[PDB]
C-alpha cells in the first residue's frame, strides 16, 4: 500500500522501484495583460523518475509544445506524466522494469494505474512521506538541460554523483533529500554553503560538488542549520 | 391471471410477491396468492420469523409453467417446483380458491409501480444470469455472490452479471487512457451497448434486475451492480437521449419504492452525488433528482 515511515528500508532493498514526482511537469509565470487581465506562459518542465538505490534519474524535459492548443493543463499534466513513465517502463528490458512506481502525489494514482495496465505486477503507490523533489530545479545543472531544450527530451543522471562508492543508499537518500529540503526552504543560503569554498569543486560529469567524507558531515550540519533556522524565522520561535 | 398455490406453510414466515409483504403464522391454513398479472416477470421471497437469516425467494413468470411452493423439512425452507400435470394443477387451485385459502395479489388499478419496476426485465434474461437450466424459475438469496465479488466462491451458486470495471484493459482503449478514463462513452456505447447486451433493453433489464435483488433480499454485490451500471452512463459525455430520458424514470420509480428506512444499505453517496451533481448527465436526471433532493436529503 502506501509508502512511509515504517516500511523505509524497502526504499533499499533488491526490488527495483521508482519515485515519479509530477511538481514540475506543469510549470507557469502569471502577469497581466494589456486589457488588465492575468494569463499565464508556460516554461519547460520535467518529470523526475528516481530509483533511490541506485541514483538513476530518469529526466523527461517536457517542453512548452506538448501543451499547445490543449485545455486542462493540470489535468493533462497528470495523464502526460503517467504516459511518459508508462513509455519508460516499456521501453526498458523486462530484468530492468520497477516492481514498485511510488507516486509522489496522490492525484498520479489513477492516470499512471489506467497508463499501467498491461502490467498487472507493477505495483502503483502513494506515500506518506514528505519529499523535497520538487527542488530538483534548484540543481543548477538539471535546471539548465530543461530550460535549453527546444523539443521533448530524456537525460540520464546518477543523482548521487559517486556516492554510492563510500556510503549506503539509505545513507544517500539521506543525503539528497536533506539537501533537497534545504534548497526548497532556503535556495539562496542552501547554495551559499554549497559553494562556499571555492577549493572544492563539481566535476563536469557531476551534480554536485566533490566533498571529502569530513566535509559532507560539515555541510550537512549546516543544512540541518538552515532549515531549523528557517523554521524559527517561519514560526516567530 | 395466474395463481402460485402452496401446498402448506409448516413455519411462520413473511412472505414477499414483488414490492409487496404478509406474514404468515405457522401451521397457518395457507394456499397460496391469485390474481398474479400475467405480462411480467414475479418474484416470491420470504424471510423466516424464526431465522431472518438468508432471505431468498423465485423469479418466475406464469406463462411459462404451472408453479407452487412447498416447504422442504430438509433444507429447511419454501422450494418452487413445477407441476407438469395441468388438470391435476387446475383442480388444486380451483379448492384452494373456493375455500378461500388464498391472498389475493393486491395491484391497486392506477397503480403501474411493477411495470415501471420491471419494463425491461425478461426471464430469458435472469436465467442467463442465474445459471440453473433444470428450472424455468430462478432461486435468489442474500447471500449469493456476483461473478466479479468471486474474482476478488462456489460459481454453480453465483449471481453472472455483467462485469463492469473503470480500470480494466476492457474499458480502457490503450493509446485512449485519458479520453476512456474520464469520459466512458467507448465503454458505454461500444463495448457494453453494441458488443455485450447489444441493446439498451437489455442493459436497462439488468440495471433494474440488480435493483430489485438488493431491494428484496439485501443482496450486496446487486447493489454494487446496479450503482456500477448508472455510473457508468453518467460517466458516459455521449449517451442517446432516449436512454437518458428513460434512466431518468427507471431511477424515479427505484428512489420512490425503496423504503426510507433501508435508504443507508441500499444507496451508495459518492455514486449518487457524483452522479447527480458532477457527472456529464447531472443535468439529464430531472425527475431522480428532484425525488432524490425531497426524499433523502441527508444523503446528499
Ligand atoms: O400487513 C400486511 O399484510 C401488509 N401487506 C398487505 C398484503 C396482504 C396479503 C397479500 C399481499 C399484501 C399491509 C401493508 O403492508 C403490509
Amino acid at each position: 500500500g502506501a509508502m512511509n515511515s515504517s516500511n523505509y528500508a524497502e526504499l533499499f532493498n533488491n526490488d527495483i522501484k521508482l519515485f515519479v514526482d509530477d511538481t514540475n511537469v506543469y510549470r507557469v509565470t502569471v502577469h497581466k495583460t494589456f486589457e488588465g487581465n492575468v494569463a499565464t506562459k508556460a516554461i519547460n518542465g520535467c518529470i523526475f523518475t528516481l530509483n533511490p538505490k541506485t541514483g538513476h534519474l530518469f529526466l523527461k524535459i517536457i517542453h512548452t509544445s506538448v501543451w499547445a492548443g490543449q485545455k486542462r493543463l493540470s489535468q493533462l499534466a497528470k495523464w502526460k506524466t503517467a504516459e511518459e513513465v508508462s513509455a519508460l517502463v516499456r521501453s526498458l528490458p523486462k530484468e530492468e522494469q520497477p516492481k514498485q512506481i511510488i507516486v509522489t502525489r496522490k492525484a498520479m494514482l489513477d492516470p499512471l494505474e489506467v497508463h499501467m495496465l498491461d502490467f498487472p505486477n507493477i505495483a502503483i503507490r502513494p506515500t506518506e512521506l514528505r519529499l523535497p523533489f520538487s527542488a530538483a530545479m534548484s540543481i543548477d545543472k538539471l535546471s539548465d538541460v530543461v530550460m535549453k531544450a527546444t523539443e521533448p527530451q530524456m537525460v540520464l543522471f546518477n543523482i548521487y554523483d559517486d556516492w554510492l562508492d563510500r556510503i549506503s543508499s539509505y545513507t544517500a537518500f539521506s543525503r539528497l533529500t536533506l539537501l533537497l529540503r534545504a534548497l526548497k526552504t532556503n535556495e539562496e543560503s542552501a547554495k551559499m554553503i554549497l559553494l562556499s569554498d571555492p577549493t572544492i569543486t563539481i566535476k563536469s560529469y557531476h551534480l554536485w560538488p566533490s566533498f571529502t567524507d569530513e566535509q559532507w558531515i560539515t555541510i550537512e550540519s549546516q543544512m540541518r542549520d538552515l532549515i531549523l533556522t528557517e523554521y524559527g524565522r517561519k514560526y516567530n520561535v | 391471471m395466474n395463481t402460485v398455490p402452496f401446498t402448506s406453510a409448516p413455519i411462520e414466515v413473511t412472505i414477499g410477491i414483488d414490492q409487496y409483504s404478509f406474514n404468515v403464522k405457522e401451521n397457518q391454513p395457507f394456499h397460496g396468492i391469485k390474481d398474479i398479472p400475467i405480462g411480467h416477470v414475479h418474484v416470491i421471497h420470504f424471510q423466516h420469523a424464526d431465522n431472518s437469516s438468508m432471505r431468498y425467494g423465485y423469479w418466475f413468470d406464469c406463462r411459462m409453467g404451472n408453479f407452487y411452493i412447498q416447504y422442504d423439512p430438509k433444507d429447511g425452507l419454501y422450494k418452487m417446483m413445477e407441476e407438469r400435470d395441468g388438470a391435476k394443477f387446475e383442480n388444486i387451485v380451483h379448492n384452494f380458491k373456493e375455500r378461500q385459502m388464498m391472498v389475493s395479489y393486491p395491484k391497486i388499478d392506477e397503480d403501474d409501480t411493477w411495470y415501471n419496476l420491471t419494463e425491461f426485465v425478461q426471464m430469458d434474461k435472469i436465467r442467463k444470469i442465474v445459471r440453473k437450466d433444470e428450472n424455468q424459475f430462478s432461486y435468489v438469496d442474500s447471500s449469493m455472490t456476483t461473478v466479479q465479488e468471486n474474482e476478488l466462491s462456489d460459481p454453480a451458486h453465483s449471481l453472472n452479471y455483467t462485469v463492469i470495471n473503470f480500470k480494466s484493459r476492457e474499458a480502457i482503449r490503450p493509446g485512449h487512457e485519458m479520453e476512456d478514463f474520464l469520459d466512458k462513452s467507448y465503454y458505454l456505447n461500444t463495448v457494453m451497448l453494441q458488443g455485450i447486451f447489444k441493446n439498451s433493453s437489455n442493459y436497462f433489464g439488468e440495471l433494474q434486475f440488480a435493483f430489485l435483488n438488493a431491494m428484496f433480499f439485501g443482496n450486496y454485490g446487486s447493489s454494487l451492480q446496479w450503482h456500477a451500471m448508472i455510473e457508468l452512463i453518467c460517466s458516459s459525455a455521449t449517451v442517446p437521449k432516449h436512454m437518458l430520458d428513460k434512466l431518468d424514470e427507471i431511477l424515479y420509480y427505484q428512489i420512490k419504492t425503496l423504503p426510507e428506512q433501508y435508504s443507508d444499505i441500499l444507496l451508495n453517496e459518492r455514486v449518487w452525488n457524483i452522479c447527480l451533481y458532477s457527472s456529464f448527465q447531472k443535468n439529464s436526471l430531472h425527475n431522480t433528482e428532484k425525488i432524490m433532493e425531497n426524499k433523502y436529503p441527508e444523503l446528499l
